[PDB]
RNA sequence: AUAUGUUAAGUGGAAAAGGAUGUGGCGUUGCCCAGACAACUAGGAUGUUGGCUUAGAAGCAGCCAUCAUUUAAAGAGUGCG
RNA sequence: GGUUUGGCACCUCGAUGUCGGCUCAUCGCAUCCUGGGGCUGUAGUCGGUCCCAAGGGUUGGGCUGUUCGCCCAUUAAAGCG
RNA sequence: GACGGGAUAAGUGCUGAAAGCAUCUAAGCAUGAAGCCCCCCUCAAGAUGAGAUUUCCCAACUUCGGUUAUAAGAUCCCUCA
């Protein structure tokens, strides 16, 4: 059991050993750390806490993200650790492993081994029924005026109101995903890129979400 | 995608040149079909003679498609037309000949006497 | 009343009660409500009523200290014979196996004071103390394949006969 | 089983009882076993 | 709250013909220690399907002529087929 | 039961717009398919009937304005409201 | 889409009386469906019961209560996805 963080970067074409193309993601794992280590006997669960990309020192009468407020700084100069920008739990893992403030490089993950990922999907504005859910449009000519909208709400003066689970213009993006059963082909740890079958929910350079399956089976 | 009402070429000894077709058999109203899968045609036109006439209707495999399939290699395919060929659940034709190059994966549905006949597996 | 033989010793507290024997020694409940005594070597059961339910339990437990007294002496025995072309019955192990024309085998496991004896491939037998143990047990081997009704192909006790 | 809300024993060996309030019947014959409800 | 019973169903807090070993009440009355009911074991008719029979059917196709005594005791069969 | 044809004339005449189809669905279960079962005049495969169960699914076309309906060819099934 | 487990209806039982027998049930024990629940994906402390954990900021004015511009921090503003 174990997991990491990663960037989607891109996608590829790699080949199997008969010949089978085999499609592809790329995701980087580079500058993982953990930070802190929540215990049950604190905070009621145990988990582990990690960090990705280094960030940099504390302001002196600076701005946003790409700096360091002090909290944040308090809390990596706690385990001997850089400032991280994106920072993330893993429940579901040996906590007995993965000491306070080291790396959880690639080598963990090996080829062959099955996963799920986590990411934020796209960016999609106020996107009409048809495209947000799927629904089917309406006929052009016979002299129609019904192409594209979502149609008759609900049933009548009795029911008057409208129930909630309807379908409805709104935003069709940011949404936490997660997709089972996806395999591992390759992972270089000399530019610390890991390769992961199939595709992942992700703009590039997005934020990427890594763990081992849950549903091998069992 | 070869669908309802799509007509086609054939292949074989039939008397017969071109089909149409009802339905695509599989699952639960499948609207499409490709290389390999099995539908159920009737005939619009004749050549004379040969056993089947016009009215008439029965089987047929596809083959020769026109958006061709991609094989797991990587590689693709494309014809120029769409086809098909008389059949009876022997899985083996009526007719005595084929003209006009097969798609091999036809192999994969267990059919080798048409392959037995087609210039060439493809 | 109930018999207390050779070398079963009776002790009381209430509503549990425990009762010892030779092939092993148990420990049930009983309800409350009734009442007991102990008499040198025999048993004295007690209703506080004529009412409807104290019969019942006045003359149910009767049955049930029978049932012990029974058990830890003598104790219970079933006979659940195999009959017909495949089958085959074998105890392998602390567990039985089982071979009737599924495409796997079965397996059964055990209790306390409980013994899946075998006379030979096609018949078998367990025997314990609680009649209830090994009835209940029975019909979990018996529910496995009941009785065909044509030819009597399957799991059965002995006296049980056909019916198409 | 014949479900019928009219009960009554179809032959001498029928034996009548009641099992979670509801009533059925029983004659070592599976083609008289009835239940009211 | 008081005294007295009933209900075991959420009846109460919607519904009939009809069905039932649910319980309670008021009565009629049979069998019961010269040992009942009930189950277990103990026996089951002798000739004889006996007449007329019916595919053979020998409690039994059923039309019944359906007697006595081996006898605790049993019918030209209580009965299961 | 209150889905039909009906009876009644209680709201509506200073306006409650009706048939059918398109998009959208939502629900009940007196179940059309899957799941589990009992019985069988169930040898097996296929079945008939009854019970529990409404979680999901329940098709394309020809024909008419069409509910309905007939038909073609499919399908595990092509549900009643 | 699962696998898997917990409790279940129809049904099958075990022991067993009321009712010495038989009895799946009233005391008791098990068993059993895509159903219920738990597990699977997501949202989610305005769950006013407003949670918990780590880290950070930390004066002077005597109104005593309180006031202050500031601290950590965030923003106004601007370049851009
Ligand atoms: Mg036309
Ligand atoms: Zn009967």
């Amino acid at each position: 059991t174990k997991g990491i963080l990663g960037r989607k970067i891109g996608m590829t074409q790699v080949f199997g050993e008969n010949g089978e193309l085999i499609p592809v993601t790329v995701v980087e794992a580079k500058e993982n750390v953990v930070l802190q280590k929540k215990t049950v006997e604190v905070d009621g669960y145990n988990a582990i806490q990690v960090g990705f990309e280094d960030k940099k020192a504390y302001k002196k009468d600076a701005k946003s993200n790409k700096y360091a407020n002090k909290p944040a700084e308090g809390h990596a100069k706690k385990a001997d650790a850089a400032p991280k920008r994106f920072i993330r739990e893993f429940r579901n893992v040996d906590v007995d492993a993965y000491e306070v403030g080291q790396e959880v490089s690639v080598d963990t993950f090996v080829a062959g081994d099955v996963i799920d990922v986590t990411g934020v999907s796209k960016g999609k504005g106020f996107q009409g029924a048809i495209k947000r859910h799927g629904q089917s449009r309406g006929p052009m000519s016979h002299g129609s005026h019904f192409h594209r909208a979502p149609g008759s709400v609900g049933m009548a003066s009795d029911a008057s109101r409208v129930f909630k689970g309807q379908k409805m213009p709104g935003r069709m993006g940011g949404n936490t995903v997660t997709v089972q059963n996806l395999e591992v082909v390759q992972v270089d740890t000399e530019n610390k890129v890991i390769l992961v079958k199939g595709n992942v929910p992700g703009p590039k350079k997005g934020l990427v979400e890594i763990r081992t399956s849950i549903k091998k089976g069992n | 995608m070869i669908q309802q009402e799509t007509r086609l070429k054939v292949a074989d000894n039939s008397g017969a040149r071109e089909v149409l077709t009802i339905k695509v058999l599989g699952g639960s109203g499948r609207k499409t079909a490709n290389i390999g899968d099995v539908i159920v045609c009737t005939v619009k036109n004749a050549t004379p003679g040969g056993v089947v006439k016009k009215g008439d209707v029965v089987k047929a495999v596809i083959v020769r498609t026109k958006s061709g399939v991609r094989r797991n290699d990587g590689s693709y395919i494309k014809f120029d037309e769409n086809a098909c060929v008389i059949i009876r659940d022997d899985k083996g034709p009526r007719g005595t000949r084929i003209f006009g190059p097969v798609a091999r994966e036809l192999r994969e549905g267990n059919f080798m006497k048409i392959v037995s006949l087609a210039p060439e597996v493809l | 009343i109930i018999d207390i033989p050779s070398d079963v010793t009776v002790t009381f507290d209430g509503n549990h009660v425990t009762v010892k024997g030779p092939k092993g020694e148990l420990s049930r409940t009983l309800n409350e409500r009734m009442t007991f005594k102990q008499e040198e070597n025999t048993i004295e059961v007690v209703r506080p009523s004529d009412s409807k339910e104290d019969r019942t339990n006045h003359g149910t437990t009767r049955a049930l200290l029978n049932n012990m007294v029974q058990g830890v002496s003598q104790g219970y025995v079933k006979v659940l014979e195999l009959v017909g072309v495949g089958y085959r019955a074998q105890m392998q192990g602390k567990d039985l196996i089982l071979n009737v024309g599924y495409s796997h085998p079965v397996e059964i496991k055990a209790e306390e004071n409980i013994t899946f004896s075998v006379e030979k491939n096609t018949v078998v037998k367990v025997e314990g103390i609680s009649k209830e143990q090994v009835g209940a047990l029975a019909s979990n081997i018996r529910s496995v394949r009941p009785p065909e009704p044509y030819k009597g192909k399957g799991i059965r006790y002995q006296g049980e006969y056909v019916r198409r | 089983m014949k479900v019928r809300p009219s009960v009554k024993p179809i032959c001498e060996k029928c034996k009548v009882i009641k099992r979670k309030g509801k009533v059925m019947v029983i004659c070592e014959n599976p083609k008289h076993k009835q239940r009211q409800g």
